[PDB]
């Protein structure tokens, strides 16, 4: 609503200055016709001036990022557990905004690097905005917040040369990963396809910290925040996560664009785990320790509502780019706890806004507003847009009859703090021992992989730790690899030419925990917006015909058929000049068009066959509808995800479960 | 008042610029300043700074954006969006347009113009129009601030830019400073003088609403309340802003002594039942009477309402007779020549001027 | 090194605030083991603050660049034609700063986006800073400063969904270049090899823009600046630019660090075109418009002097983040002239520092700092660093004794405005009619191409307007080309399925010019620092040996060599896991690993695709050891092929393939309409 009312229409009219004095935009005004410009032109150096501004610095972490606008709705009244008001309802909706995000990344760096990946929800409730600055991977790398510059220094590119863009594979990140051992959870999970999700609809979204549900009795609970993904989950394997990158920097963007606008808008349940405060220390470890998960075993998922994302923004700097989220932002019936990343947390997101916003009144623009009326004290300030009638801004006053008054536990639903909460001792920094098993957690994270899984997540530290100069950092990783698991140590260091150290099993066990592997997550339940390249031929009417036939067929499962040719014309949405397989999560060749399979000006050299050939290495569903061509490609017709059929019905029957199991695994060598 | 945020580059259709050097750089100036003071560049979306008609540009981003653009191809030429926002000029939609007879000829020069090398014969034009008491004024304040100059070159380089205005001048603001004034130089003194720059010589002022008359009076004595809130009753139906001031604040009296200060008043009114007035723990020993020795030697009216004026004026060394004093007995009376008083606003006859 | 007065040494010491107090950084100080944190922990907030404002915003365009240090050496004393002091001597060595960069993307997008290139030099005059803020192409797509915005927001992603990064393949930006012709020319040079540039050593830098040279008697004459490359001219493919893009994003910056750091730091002939003002309007067009060269065949170059490339940054934010060019940074000796380009470009780079150095004190930092006393009456402003002893900063003053004295052209070696130059008219905002033309040069450049560079050009526009959705303004773009070339606007109209409209012949000539032209300037003048990739693998003993072998001969003359193998040991560099046809200029196969061309230590296939890859990019490629047809049959490359190599010498391989290396690129390898 703030947002409606701010919205400007230039759909018609003249144009004018910022002070709405018509002008023009298109010519300097000079001293003669081929003379200098002159001092006087202010059409000129207002609208430079505007331009010389436009940037704002990028946020510290997180640069990289898309939001979308909509809503939650609340499953029950939930005063049970908590006073939140957004959440006292059956029905109850929220307006939401969510931004999606790397973490290391520049603003102008790809969507598919290998990261952490942000997810930061707002909730516009009636009793003020609750932020929920989130994650797709539940636990992070470090246990004290002062720390976090640390870790973001050591990920980011080396600060003589600015080299390597949105990339942890690099020497400082792992000599920081292999001297701060609290890194290693986090790193598993970063390493395995969670680092490389094949959407932002595909991943989801956790609080990390432990925080707690007060109720307006004052007793309160210990919590987990859970977004779980109704359109399940998928990664992308590396290779094809790189070539991305390359090809389409813009790729979860622009999925989550395309999803909004043709009604399929991606949903979340949102959960809790919810536990008394007696259970602190009960689960084998700190529940203010941010680097563990509690295992869903020892503590069941809760549905409190749906979170849905359905409405794309009208201006991104406006919105997306000035969107300023806070965990300070928090209501009634949410608390913290004393979880030392959490606590730093909370100081850093105030002050940063401050040189995101060059201003302290950054809540004023229309994104970040409330959707209540704002009662306080805070005045002045540069960009200051209220005119406040009160004239006696403190408190205590009798000159504005002791207006506004103060809100608390009993009085005007104020927040307050958890009154169950305590502290005793002395004033310390000293890390408390209840956080130091760094290495337990990550093995189980390990244990609950599938075969493939483990391999692509020894591929992917294979990959970088090859990458990195130091012989000395190599051997420190081995180190503090090793302690998770010996065979990962083992595995990783063929790769490199070193030795793993000797097995040291003080940090072992066997234990598996659900709901953290991608591939046993079983097949997508939804395949909607999945998107099919059919591979197809302007030599042949037979080619174009089986495509359109095709399309038809496939376009009715809400899927996105991309039909490619030499050239454009009718049916025809791309060329192969421009097509890539991964534009596609599966590709079909209409068999038409097996001559191109075999050069032309038209695109590059062995274009077409290697589109095929990508997408079958990749794991993805490929089909031939009509083979030969299977040969061509050296695709086995009887390996699992390659379909040939002649009948166009039977194909896409078949295709569509392909696209459903998503990707096929048993293409993936392992050690 | 704070943020608002003025440019001379803020123009309409219909007006234009002049090749006026200061004012052609001045046009650089205040749109760049307000970087500074907003710290951002969409200072014009500030409620005070913003147009009350619609803005239709392609101006963007920047911190501080309040505005969500629905136009997603901010650029001229475009088809995406129609050719939308039109252009604006002479002839059509009412385009600010610069003088189409305005030229320019000549080199690129960073030269002063020598139309403009008369510095002297203006200031002279206008001291030649002052009335003799705001000669001296003048006078005075370069004593005032000229004998405040450590400089001894300094003081001898002002005189000689005084004496080419003019040499009088010059050797009246020398006395001030013992020093000599330099000789005469007439090259640009005349005589003409020109109409509207005295103030002194406006006339009267044209209205006394607001103007502020302090009424000293005191608590001891129940009749100078009484004569206080009659002077009171008849001052305000005129609507001058009337101040009662005694020992203490009591139903009446609007200030204390304490507080109480002849820059507070436009003119002063003593009532005759207050007299004894003009030693305290309650306000500054000599401050009922200082207040109205200041505001006479201000050239404030002054008066003393009652029929008992004498121990007052006496006090004050003020003379009964003297123009912008007044002494009646009656209320009404005195209101009425008080009142012409307030308007000729100053006694300009209470300051001396050099022979 | 020139700024290191403000060094700080961090290789030794304990940790202290900004404020010199001992202290740690690792733990907050919490009220009990598993307590909350406390508001007086002044460590942690010094610490966290410091760090939630590291960031600046990037700049409007050119966001994304890389720099490095030098030395500019004047060849003669060259009062003849300019007054500038870092002219003045044989032999005068002036320090330089270089900021390389592509325009449109911001911070972190891809160096190998097909782009127009920034080349932005400062030279440290003993006389002041002077900048000259050019190009990798010659010509700018505009020609009034008003309309750089426009210009800006059609190439940038668009705004509502802020997609694409770093392209110009999208509706808006071809709806402006079809709307607005003057952009015609650029685009050409943008769609051909100069977009997608192997590295910044390999291309040239220009002004742009007509400025003057001016003498100490006040004469001047109209000069061009050109920044020839020493390195020779060398374009990547768009195939592999792309894939570039995605493997390495760092690889200009890279290949520019690499460079400095192996003693091969990048050269260039700085050389001017000089004209007299008389020709002006000589040439066939107006001088004052940056839409157009002057074409060699007219005005040679005059070289002037040799700038070098030769240390790296020690801290890239201090250095090259913060670096702040402005043309406004001009000498004595040099002048403007009245292209409305470059006359408004003088506002805009003053003003945008205060929006990236957040104040106005920017000319302090160490970067942007002269290397010559500083006397002037500016004062305090947010973070003034400067002390100011002279109490009476204004001018006319006695109370300083008239210090600083004004300088001008018979005092003080003030910069002066030429003093030929006039005004005369009204006061206008019309563009003249001498610029009216602006697609007979988009065509001369395109007739200088050789035939499969025209056809690279062709493709760079195919693969862009088959990506504009709107009919309409693909119907417009082919509008516009077809006044170029009616050949261009019909092979074009092929790949997107619309005809080309009818010939339109006011504009069409056969004429060509020298020198703009990449594939036609020879081969490399030096393979120094080029990329030989050596396939082997840990199976055989004797691919390793091979592979040592042919490292050993081939480093010798100065070339950067890998080894990939399976895993790493000694002597191999890198894993066919991370190894990419993008990482070499050359590909070699040790005829040892001929079985390699399936494993669980990388992708099914990646050994033959890097030697397929590059053979298909037109990169040398061969196989040494003697026996090669099978590796060579494989990866379907005929024995005989130009630029492909097999050898059994070491010696005899190597000779061969460096004629390949330095031929850089087999264009007989791509096909044409
Ligand atoms: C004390 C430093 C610090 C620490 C320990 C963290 N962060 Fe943070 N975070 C920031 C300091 C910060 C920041 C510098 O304040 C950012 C940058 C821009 C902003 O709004 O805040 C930020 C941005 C930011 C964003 C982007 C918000 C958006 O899209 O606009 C997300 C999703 C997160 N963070 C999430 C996390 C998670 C899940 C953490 C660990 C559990 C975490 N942060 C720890
Ligand atoms: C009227 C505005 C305007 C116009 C018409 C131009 N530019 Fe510009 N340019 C800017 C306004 C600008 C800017 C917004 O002021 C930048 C961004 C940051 C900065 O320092 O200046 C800039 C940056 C910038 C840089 C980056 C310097 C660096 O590495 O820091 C280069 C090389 C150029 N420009 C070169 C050109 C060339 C060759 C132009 C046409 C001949 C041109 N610009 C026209
Ligand atoms: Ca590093
Ligand atoms: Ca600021
Ligand atoms: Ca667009």
């Amino acid at each position: 609503s703030p947002l409606a009312a701010y919205e400007v229409d230039d759909s018609t009219g003249y144009l004018t200055s910022d002070v709405g004095g018509p002008i023009q935009d298109q010519t300097s005004l000079k001293a003669g016709i081929r003379g200098p410009t002159l001092l006087e032109d202010f059409m000129f150096r207002q609208k430079i001036q505007h331009f010389d501004h436009e940037r704002v610095p990028e946020r510290a972490v997180h640069a990289r990022g898309a939001g979308a606008h909509g809503t939650f709705t609340s499953y029950a009244d939930w005063s049970n557990i908590t006073a939140a008001s957004f959440l006292n309802a059956t029905g109850k909706q929220t307006p939401v905004f969510v931004r999606f995000s790397t973490v290391a990344g520049s603003r102008g760096s790809a969507d598919t690097a290998r990261d952490v990946h942000g997810f930061a929800t707002r909730f516009y409730t009636d009793e003020g905005n609750f932020d929920i600055v989130g994650a797709n991977i539940p636990v992070f790398f470090i246990q004290d917040a002062i720390q976090f510059p640390d870790l973001i220094h050591s990920v980011k590119p080396r600060p003589d040369n600015e080299i390597p863009q949105a990339a942890t594979a690099h020497d400082s990140a792992w000599d920081f990963f292999s001297q701060q051992p609290s890194t290693m959870h986090t790193l598993f999970w970063a390493m395995s396809g969670h680092g490389i999700p094949r959407s932002y609809r595909h991943m989801d979204g956790f609080g990390v910290h432990t925080f707690r549900f007060v109720k307006d009795d004052g007793s309160s609970k210990l919590i987990k925040w859970h977004f779980k993904s109704r359109q399940g989950k998928a990664s992308l394997v590396w290779e094809e996560a790189q070539v991305l990158s390359g090809k389409n920097a813009d790729f979860h963007r622009q999925d989550l664009w395309d999803a909004i606008e043709s009604g399929n808008g991606p949903e979340w349940d949102v959960c809790v785990q919810i536990v008394d405060e007696s259970q602190a220390q009960a689960f084998g470890f700190d529940l203010l320790d941010p680097t563990k998960i509690i295992p869903e075993e020892y503590a069941p998922l809760t549905k409190l509502g749906l979170l849905k994302l359905d409405r794309n923004p009208t201006n991104y700097f406006a919105e997306t780019e000035q969107v300023m989220f806070q965990p300070g932002h928090i209501v009634r019936g949410i608390d913290f706890t004393e979880d030392p990343l959490l606590q730093g947390r909370l100081f850093s997101y105030l002050d940063t806004q401050l040189n995101r916003n060059g201003g302290p009144n950054f809540e004023q623009l229309p994104i970040n507003m409330p959707r209540v009326p704002i009662h306080n004290n805070n005045r002045d300030g540069a960009g200051q847009m209220f005119i406040h009638r009160n004239k006696y801004p403190y408190t205590p006053n009798t000159l504005n009859s002791g207006y506004p008054r103060q809100a608390n536990q009993n009085a005007g639903r104020g927040f307050f703090t958890a009154p169950g909460r305590t502290a005793s001792g002395a004033l310390v920094r000293e890390v408390s021992p209840t956080f130091n098993d760094h290495w337990s957690q990550p093995r189980l994270f390990f244990n609950s992989l599938t075969p493939v899984e483990q391999q692509f997540l020894v591929n992917a530290m294979r990959f970088e730790i090859s990458l990195v100069k130091s012989e000395e950092v190599k051997k420190n990783v081995l180190t503090q690899l090793n302690r998770v698991s010996h065979d990962v140590a083992v595995r990783v260091a063929a790769a490199i030419g070193l030795g793993a150290p000797d097995a040291d099993d003080t940090y072992y066990h066997n234990n598996k925990t659900a709901g953290v592997s991608i591939v046993g997550s079983g097949p997508l339940p939804t395949i909607k917006t999945l998107r099919v390249g059919i591979l197809a031929t302007t030599s042949e009417s037979s080619a174009l015909d089986q495509a359109a036939q095709l399309r038809t067929r496939l376009e009715k499962d809400g899927l996105v058929v991309t039909v490619v040719a030499e050239t454009l014309r009718e049916g025809v949405d791309q060329t192969y000049s421009t097509a890539d397989a991964t534009g596609f999560d599966g590709v079909v060749v209409v068999d038409g068009a097996a001559a191109l399979f075999a050069s032309s000006p038209l695109f590059p050299t062995g274009r077409p066959l290697q589109i095929f050939v990508d997408a079958y290495r990749w794991g993805k569903p490929v089909g031939v509808c009509g083979s030969e061509v299977l040969d061509a490609a050296d695709v086995p017709e009887d390996g699992d995800g390659v379909y040939s059929e002649e009948s166009v019905d039977m194909f896409v029957e078949e295709f569509e479960k392909g696209l459903a199991t998503f990707r096929f695994t048993d293409r993936f060598a392992l050690d | 008042t704070e943020q608002v945020m003025f440019q001379p580059g803020h123009i309409v259709r219909g007006i234009d610029f002049t090749e006026d050097p200061l004012l052609q750089g001045r046009l650089f100036s205040y749109l760049d300043t307000q970087l500074n003071r907003n710290g951002g560049p969409n200072f014009e979306q500030l409620p005070i700074n913003m147009p009350r008609v619609p803005i239709h540009n392609n101006n963007r981003d920047g911190a501080g954006q309040m505005f969500i653009h629905r136009n997603k191809y901010p650029y001229t030429p475009n088809t995406l969006n129609s050719g939308y926002p039109r252009q604006a000029n002479q002839n059509a939609g009412r385009g600010f347009f610069t003088a189409p007879g305005r030229t320019a000829s000549g080199a690129l020069v960073r030269e002063v113009s020598p139309t403009f090398n008369d510095h002297w014969s203006q200031p002279r034009l206008f001291f030649n129009s002052l009335t003799p008491v705001e000669q001296q004024f003048l006078v005075n304040a370069m004593r005032f601030e000229i004998s405040l100059v450590k400089s001894e070159e300094v003081k001898k380089n002002v005189l000689t830019q005084l004496n080419r205005v003019s040499h009088d001048v010059a050797v009246r603001v020398a006395a001030a400073i013992g020093l000599g004034a330099p000789d005469a130089d007439d090259t640009y003194y005349h005589n003409n003088k020109t109409a509207g720059v005295s103030i002194v010589g406006s006339g009267p002022l044209p209205t006394i609403k607001t103007l502020r008359v302090g009424i000293l009076a005191t608590t001891s004595e129940s009749s100078a309340l009484d004569q206080a809130a009659q002077l009171r009753t008849r001052l305000e139906k005129d609507g001058l802003v009337v101040t009662v001031v005694a020992e203490t604040l009591r139903e009446g009296v609007d200030q204390t002594y304490s507080t109480a200060d002849a820059t507070g008043f436009d003119g002063v009114v003593v009532v005759d039942g207050a007299a004894a007035l003009f030693s305290s723990p309650l306000f500054p020993t000599g401050r009922p009477l200082q207040i109205f020795v200041d505001a006479y030697r201000w050239g404030k009216p002054v008066g003393v309402c009652g029929g008992k004026s004498s121990e007052v004026l006496d006090a004050a060394d003020v003379p009964e007779d003297g123009d912008g004093v007044y002494s009646e007995e009656s209320v009404d009376m005195f209101v009425e020549e008080f009142e012409k008083g307030l308007a000729t606003f100053r006694f300009t006859d209470r300051f001396a001027l050099d022979s």
